[PDB]
């Protein structure tokens, strides 16, 4: 159906009415969300259908129609913008200087954004509004409020 | 059964509403793709 490129709501009928469960990007005919939100499960476009082609649970990615195309990183030390696309609102810009996520396998950026968790999904760009990773899989803090890892696939 | 619609662009917008801290967090990743916080 719709393969413009472009950001994407992620919705389900199987609760009441209509419920947005995430976000997702369309880029070079590939759809890529995170795996959380559809659990790899096929989804819909208008009247065609979109079937998972790669996923990993432990990176929270899936990519629909191909191979995973995002393949920016952020550079340690310049803001980024968060695309916001939250449930029932329109798409907004939210720019953040990013932290770190301190792992034993190395370190991650992280955005300091809450938002609910029909979120996930949402793009982080760069200056030149290239897509360096994914917001919805992080942690919970003191405070109560979710700070997001800065979440980038692998492109082959 | 769940379905897309467009929601926008991707496009980087000058002068847009600048908020949010940087933390620096020590943080473990599970089999699952769960984080934790490691204290
Ligand atoms: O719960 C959230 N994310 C998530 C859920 C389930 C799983 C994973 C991540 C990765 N393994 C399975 C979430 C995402 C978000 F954008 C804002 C949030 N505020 N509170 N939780 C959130």
């Amino acid at each position: 159906g719709e393969t413009t490129d472009g950001v994407y709501r992620v919705m389900t009928r199987r609760l009441l009415g209509s419920t947005q469960v995430g976000v997702g990007v369309m880029q070079e005919g590939v759809f890529h969300t995170m795996w959380h939100v559809t659990k790899g499960a096929a989804l819909r476009s208008g009247e065609g259908r979109l079937d998972p082609y790669w996923g990993d649970v432990k990176q929270d990615l899936v990519s629909y129609c191909g191979p995973w195309k995002l393949d920016a990183a952020w550079d340690g030390l310049s803001e980024v913008q968060l695309l916001a696309v939250p449930p029932g609102e329109r798409a907004k810009n939210i720019q953040t200087l990013p932290g770190i996520f301190k792992t034993k396998d190395g370190d991650i950026g992280a955005v300091a954004l809450d938002y609910p968790a029909g979120t996930s999904g949402s793009p982080i760009l760069d200056k030149c509004g290239r897509v360096i990773g994914l917001y919805g899989n992080g942690v919970v803090i003191k405070n109560g409020s979710y700070v997001s890892a800065i979440t980038q696939g692998k492109r082959e | 059964d769940m379905y897309i619609e467009r929601a926008g662009d991707i496009t980087w917008e000058k002068d847009a509403e600048v908020t949010g801290n940087s933390p620096r967090l020590d943080v473990a990743l599970d089999e699952s793709g769960d984080f934790s916080l490691v204290e």
